[PDB]
């Protein structure tokens, strides 16, 4: 599940 | 996969001669927060004017906090309470907003791809056919109820928010809740379905106003071809691989001796979008949507 967040 | 060189020049006078080549038919934009500044809608990590520069008031633990779905769902107010505070009274999307519509009106867009949630990119005329909304959008609001699930429209979500009410279903007195994706959600299907089709054929990919650091929005510019030309238009360059992430197991690579497609024009997305319009011929058809556009929404 590729989730929104910052890298 | 191999690394050809299809700009003449790695400019944007090459990036213009390149657009109207035949070898560029397909058109992908993929734009972020920086397009819609000066729209009057702040970005997030710009220093002084972004947004988490500017949430003292919020009892918040570190500003990333007011878009995280988890503190949303603990306390939904402050989210509801800076919309408030950021709501435009008229939505006038920009110059580089009506870029993209010559873009679509000369069949040369594949897609936009978005971070925003400001639906400016309707209000110049992209219809639903050629964006991939990948943060969601203010356009739509649900529900948060399984078994309810009613849509309502954003004069309702507005009217809530401008009277300060926490927004709830006529139906069954759950949160609504804008169709965004917070940090921490899964994004829209469409998102993944589009981008597995689009990169196959992509010709140009043009990156404007985005920082290419949220994820996994950021990744799309490794999905195109590696022969296909990257053009950045933006305040700062961005995109590179880091330096030290990069030494484990392709970003932008505009400087380096190994430069071959990406270019990267640095300033107001506003100006580079007039540039780069000047340059294919489009600058008096731009000037004219642009003030025939707004002249119109200021009469309403
Ligand atoms: N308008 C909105 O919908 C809005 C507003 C704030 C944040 N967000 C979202 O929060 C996250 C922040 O990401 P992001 O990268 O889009 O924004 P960001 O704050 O992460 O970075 C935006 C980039 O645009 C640049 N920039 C800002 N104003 C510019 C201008 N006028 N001309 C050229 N470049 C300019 C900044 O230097 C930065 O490089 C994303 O999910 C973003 O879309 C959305
Ligand atoms: C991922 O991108 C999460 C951040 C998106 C939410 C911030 C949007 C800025 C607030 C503007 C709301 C008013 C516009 C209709
Ligand atoms: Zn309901």
């Amino acid at each position: 599940a590729p989730r929104k967040q910052l890298a | 996969s191999q690394k050809e060189r299809l700009l003449d020049e790695l400019t944007l006078e090459g990036v213009a001669r390149y657009m109207q080549s035949e070898r560029c038919r397909r058109v992908i934009c993929l734009v972020g927060a920086g397009i819609s500044t000066s729209a009057g809608i702040p970005d997030a990590r710009s220093p002084s004017t972004g947004l988490y520069d500017n949430l003292e008031k919020y009892h918040l633990p570190y500003p990333e906090a007011i878009f995280e779905i988890s503190y949303f769902k603990k306390h939904p107010e402050p989210f509801f309470a800076l919309a408030k505070e950021l709501y435009p009274g008229q939505f006038k999307p920009t110059i580089c907003h009506y870029f993209m519509r010559l873009l679509k009106d000369k069949g040369l867009l594949l897609r936009c791809y978005t971070q925003n949630i400001d639906t400016l990119e309707r209000i110049a005329g992209l219809e639903q056919e050629d964006l991939v909304e990948a943060h969601g959008t203010f356009y739509t609001s649900h529900c948060v109820s399984a078994s309810c699930r009613h849509e309502y429209p954003l004069s309702w979500m507005k009217e809530k928010i401008f009277s300060e009410v926490t927004p709830k279903c006529e139906d069954c007195q759950s949160l609504v809740k804008p169709d965004i994706v917070f940090f921490g959600e899964s994004l829209p299907a469409r998102f993944f379905s589009c981008m597995q089709s689009d990169f196959l054929k992509v010709d140009l990919l043009l990156v404007m106003g985005t920082s290419l650091q949220v994820q996994p929005f950021a990744s799309l510019i490794s999905k195109a071809p590696l022969s296909t030309p990257r053009l950045l238009i933006n305040k700062e360059k961005a995109g590179q691989s880091d330096p030290f992430l990069g030494m484990i197991m392709g970003g932008m690579d505009f400087d380096s001796k190994k430069a071959y497609r990406d270019v990267a024009w640095l300033g107001e997305c506003d100006q580079g979008c007039l540039a780069l319009a000047e340059l294919l011929g489009w600058k008096k058809e731009l000037e004219d949507l642009v003030r025939r556009e707004h002249a119109s929404i200021d009469a309403q």
